[PDB]
RNA sequence: CGCGGCACAUCCACCUUGUGGUGGGUGUGGGUAGGGGAGCGUCCCUCAUUCAGCGAAGCCACCGGGUGACCGGUGGUGGA
RNA sequence: AUGCCGUGGUGUAAAGCGUGGCAGUGAGACGGCGGGGGAUAAGCUCCGUACGUCGAAAGGGAAACAGCCCAGAUCGCCGGC
RNA sequence: GGGUGGUGAUGGCGUGCCUUUUGAAGAAUGAGCCUGCGAGUCAGGGACAUGUCGCAAGGUUAACCCGUGUGGGGUA
């Protein structure tokens, strides 16, 4: 489950602004 | 056109920095700036500009205790579990003058022409270093105020 | 004139069957990508007279 | 009217290799082959003709920092400098003249750090 | 699995509701509100409808009210 | 002694004597043209000041209009069958500066 | 005088025929019919 | 009295009233500016595009 | 945004004021399926004209040219 | 609250509408917001949304990274913001 | 010193082509290479719509006949 959280936590960046495809 | 420097047109320096106090990673900073030439107008990325940097006292280089204890320097050998781990602490006592050269090998562009600028480079951990045949100007670390 | 595919001498069997032998299926000797097959909306006779009115 | 196609196909083809003369492998010796990297040769051409103005601007800049902080100014004020002196000199000159004449770009740092406010830090 | 089908079948959308607003022009025997039983009434000027589609008798505006209670629709010529 | 002229949206910095090459200016061969300066230096002097160099201009000869590189596009666009091919001259004047 | 070589087709009179399938600048691989279905192989009758 | 908007963010992925409210003041492309009076209509329309336009009371 | 080149649409003013040209504006010019428009190259025929054993075609190299398909020049080879 | 219908002003070239010729499409994806199904699981599934992007969108940011953020590439520039 | 032409140390950027897909550099398909060949064509007084030309309240012939022809007749 580890790489789906740490994809899913990648949005939570400044440049991403919260949100990101899938 | 905008100047691209000839074979030829690079003058090179000696530099001392001393390592006495200096917080590793400013050192390494410093050191990979002014050992690539970032520090001169001539500078191009496709050249070896920047001058010999000798780095002495690196056995004093101003690490912090947390980190001696906890930063860990990591080697794979290429062997199954051929992870060898060793403690920033623990090499200060070994190959001090190694912690520097890879803080300056980190901070130095990653591609053919920095494994030639690490050629200029040389890291003691003692007061003395064998290259006084040169003049060597001593370096000190200095921020442009903005 | 040209002769389509359905003219061109012989052609009648599939030159070998559909699946198994690697090559392309073909379906027959005689098909316009082969050499020596029929040509395909090549030239057939024609009459090009046209129906101009009298007076033009 | 049966036309053979050689005469008119062999055109493009010697474009193409043409083109292709320098490049490694097949795609210097056969047409299939460098038209696919003809392809990309001019989309990467295309992209790096407005990528280099970009280049030798952080190249112009790069330098002209450089000859700041040797006459101890950052190149973020230098730049605000030259604004409030109404100097328009671009970087591309910038750079060069910190180059060749490095005595004149001394000047330009002096009349920059002139037209610094004095409290570089405070509203405005 | 559970053949739990039940209940899925449903009728079609009959587009009831009001078709022409107040203020708005309207010729006669044009239809301004279709619904289901008399949720709005005929007004002056409105006509009823066999399955309660209040048109309009006369052409002019379509003006909403009440009447002791009942909302009405009616046309001002 | 040499200034920095601006020309066709850009600027150059030339020497009495110099020839350089610039975007298209509406004069034939053989007469002058006549350049704002962004910045002069004479030796130790520069004096850098917009109304200082407002009234120096760099005086310019037109040896010639030129025509730049031929540049090749052929944009393409991977799995939809885009082409698009075109050609550019860009047309340039050559001038040699005598002002300052 | 009026000769074989000063005739010639009044304006608009001779338009050109698409060539289809002859290439990406044009009317290209599928030639307008766009489609993996009946249309891109066949035709649809109009009674259908 | 009379305002001046200048367009300052894309319409890039704006939505349909905001797209025409900036056509509506005839607003094209980044740092295009207009001039138009300051009556009721305008500043619905400034309004509703205010995150994409600044607007300052300019003669 | 600046400077220069091109194109499309549309508008305004001169020229046989619509076959339309010229100048200047204004807007526009990412693009798959797809629509519309305009062209390049090959071959054949006709008409006119013009090259060709003092060397055509084809091919090769080099130098040039056009917004693209592509084109031209020169030389080599060659032989209608 | 929005949204919707009408209406009067204002604004906005490439709005709209009718009628012909020629289409393609009728496998969508993810993201935001509102919901169903599911276990208020799924990069799940099914709807809504003058919502967006991708599709069919290059460039910049997000290390890399269709669908997120910025921004829509006519060409050229060794100019600027 | 300058410009051609060849090469290209070194720096950056940079995920083949086609098909087909929501989405492929894809570890989906097809292609070893080159040369040659290989796919909206033709017929019909067909049908619809258009561009253009002739004649115009008319227009036009079909078979056929006569002509070395592409021309002239030919009203069904
Ligand atoms: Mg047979
Ligand atoms: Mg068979
Ligand atoms: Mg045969
Ligand atoms: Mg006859
Ligand atoms: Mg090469
Ligand atoms: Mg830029
Ligand atoms: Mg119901
Ligand atoms: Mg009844
Ligand atoms: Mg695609
Ligand atoms: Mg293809
Ligand atoms: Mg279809
Ligand atoms: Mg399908
Ligand atoms: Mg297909
Ligand atoms: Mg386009
Ligand atoms: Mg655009
Ligand atoms: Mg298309
Ligand atoms: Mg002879
Ligand atoms: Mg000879
Ligand atoms: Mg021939
Ligand atoms: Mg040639
Ligand atoms: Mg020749
Ligand atoms: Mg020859
Ligand atoms: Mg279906
Ligand atoms: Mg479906
Ligand atoms: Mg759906
Ligand atoms: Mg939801
Ligand atoms: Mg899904
Ligand atoms: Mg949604
Ligand atoms: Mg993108
Ligand atoms: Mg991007
Ligand atoms: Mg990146
Ligand atoms: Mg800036
Ligand atoms: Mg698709
Ligand atoms: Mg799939
Ligand atoms: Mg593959
Ligand atoms: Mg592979
Ligand atoms: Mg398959
Ligand atoms: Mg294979």
């Amino acid at each position: 489950a580890k790489r789906g959280r740490k994809k899913r936590d990648r949005k939570y960046s400044k440049a991403n602004h919260g949100k990101r495809p899938n | 056109p905008t100047y691209a420097p000839k074979a030829g047109d690079t003058t090179r320096s000696w530099y001392v920095i001393d390592a006495t106090d200096v917080v590793l990673g400013r050192l390494a900073v410093a050191a990979a700036n002014l050992l690539r030439g970032k520090h001169k107008p001539t500078f191009a990325p496709n050249v070896d500009g920047g001058d010999f940097v000798i780095v002495i006292n690196a056995d004093k280089v101003a690490i912090s205790g947390d980190k001696l204890q906890h930063k860990m320097v990591y080697r794979h050998s290429g062997y199954p579990g051929g992870l060898h781990k060793r403690t920033i602490g623990e090499l200060m006592q070994r190959h001090p003058d190694r912690v520097v050269e890879k803080a300056i090998l980190g901070m130095l562009p990653k591609n053919r022409l920095s494994r030639q600028i690490q050629r200029k480079l040389r890291v003691y951990a003692g007061p003395e270093h064998p290259h006084s045949a040169q003049q060597p100007v001593p370096y000190e670390l200095k921020q442009v105020a903005q | 004139s040209t002769k389509t595919r359905g003219e061109v001498s012989g052609g009648g069997r599939k030159p070998y069957r559909q699946k198994g032998t690697g090559r392309a299926r073909q379906g027959s000797t005689r098909a316009p990508q082969f050499t020596g097959g029929g040509v395909v909306h090549g030239p057939k006779p024609r009459d090009y007279s046209q129906r101009t009115p009298k007076k033009m | 009217a049966r036309v053979k196609r050689a005469v008119n196909a062999h055109k493009k083809r010697r474009s193409i290799l043409k083109a292709s003369r320098g490049y490694r492998g097949q795609r210097s010796r056969l047409y299939r082959k460098a038209k696919e990297q003809q392809l990309h040769s001019l989309n990467y051409a295309y992209r790096d003709r407005r990528a280099r103005k970009g280049e030798f601007r952080k190249l112009w800049i790069a330098r002209i920092n450089a000859a700041a902080r040797l006459n101890d100014i950052t190149y973020n004020r230098l730049i605000q400098g030259l604004k409030a002196a109404g100097v328009e000199v671009d970087r591309k000159n910038l750079a060069d003249i910190a180059i060749s004449d490095p005595a004149a770009f001394t000047a330009l740092v002096d009349v920059a750090r002139a037209a610094l406010p004095e409290d570089v830090n405070a509203p405005s | 699995g559970a053949s739990s089908s039940r209940n899925g079948r449903d009728s079609a959308a009959q587009r009831l509701g009001v078709k022409r607003y107040g203020g708005q022009v309207v010729k006669a025997g044009e239809i301004l509100v279709r619904q289901r039983g008399t949720k709005f009434h005929p007004g002056v000027n409105v006509g009823r409808g066999g399955d309660d589609t209040l048109f309009a008798k006369t052409a002019g505006a379509v003006e909403f009210g009440i009447k002791r209670g009942r909302k009405t629709v009616s046309i001002v010529g | 002694t040499y200034a920095i002229v601006k020309t066709g949206g850009k600027q150059y910095k030339v020497a009495v004597g110099d020839v350089v090459k610039v975007e298209k200016l509406e004069s034939e061969q053989g007469e002058k043209v006549s350049l704002p300066v962004a910045l002069v230096v004479d030796g130790a002097t520069v004096t850098t000041d917009a109304k200082a160099l407002a009234k120096v201009a760099v005086t310019g000869e037109v040896l010639g209009h030129t025509k730049g590189p031929k540049i090749r596009i052929h944009k393409f666009k991977n799995k939809t069958g885009y082409h698009k091919r075109q050609g550019h001259r860009q047309q340039l004047t050559v001038l040699k500066v005598t002002g300052i | 005088t009026l000769k074989l070589h000063d005739l010639r087709p009044a304006r608009g009179s001779k338009t050109a025929r698409t060539r289809v399938g002859r290439g990406d600048g044009s009317k290209g691989k599928t030639a307008g019919r766009g489609t993996k279905g009946t249309r891109a192989r066949k035709q649809v009758p109009v009674t259908f | 009295s009379q305002l001046k908007i200048t367009q300052v963010r894309s319409t890039i992925g704006a939505r349909w009233k905001q797209r025409e409210s900036l056509r509506t003041l005839g607003l094209r492309r980044i740092r295009h500016s207009v001039i138009r009076e300051d009556n009721a209509a305008t500043r619905g329309l400034i309004a509703v595009v205010r995150h994409l336009v600044e607007v300052e009371p300019a003669q």
